[PDB]
């Protein structure tokens, strides 16, 4: 925290150092069906752009 | 007030009277924890607040 190898008589607050956190944690919702890519990308027909 | 070049006025009795000053001597004493208020405890900052 001083930048210094030398430390004076002080009470010396001082910035935290350390690790917490090792455990990692996903929460997500329960979905099974795949997206509907085919129907989407793979169709035999477009839209016109209008 | 009534002024005269011959006339004075002298007090014939006392008042002893108790008042109350405040001053202000000290103020809180604060500290902040810039990484703690920037970067929120997120491992990806402070490497920029390096
Ligand atoms: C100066 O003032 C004090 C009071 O401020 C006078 O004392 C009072 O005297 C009367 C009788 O004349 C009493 O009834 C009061 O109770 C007294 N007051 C107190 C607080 O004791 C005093 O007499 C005055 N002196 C002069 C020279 O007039």
């Amino acid at each position: 925290t001083l930048k210094s190898l030398t430390v004076e008589k002080g009470i010396y607050q001082t910035s935290n150092f350390r690790v917490q956190p090792t455990i990692s944690i996903v929460r997500f919702p329960n979905i099974t069906n795949l997206c509907p890519f085919g129907e989407v990308f793979n169709a035999s027909k477009f839209a016109s752009v209008y | 007030v009534a002024y005269s070049n011959n006339s004075i006025a002298i007090p014939t009795n006392f008042t002893i009277s108790v008042t109350t000053e405040i001053l202000p001597v000290s103020m809180t004493k604060t500290s902040v924890d810039c990484t703690m208020y920037i970067c929120g405890d997120s491992i990806e900052c402070s490497n920029l607040l390096l």
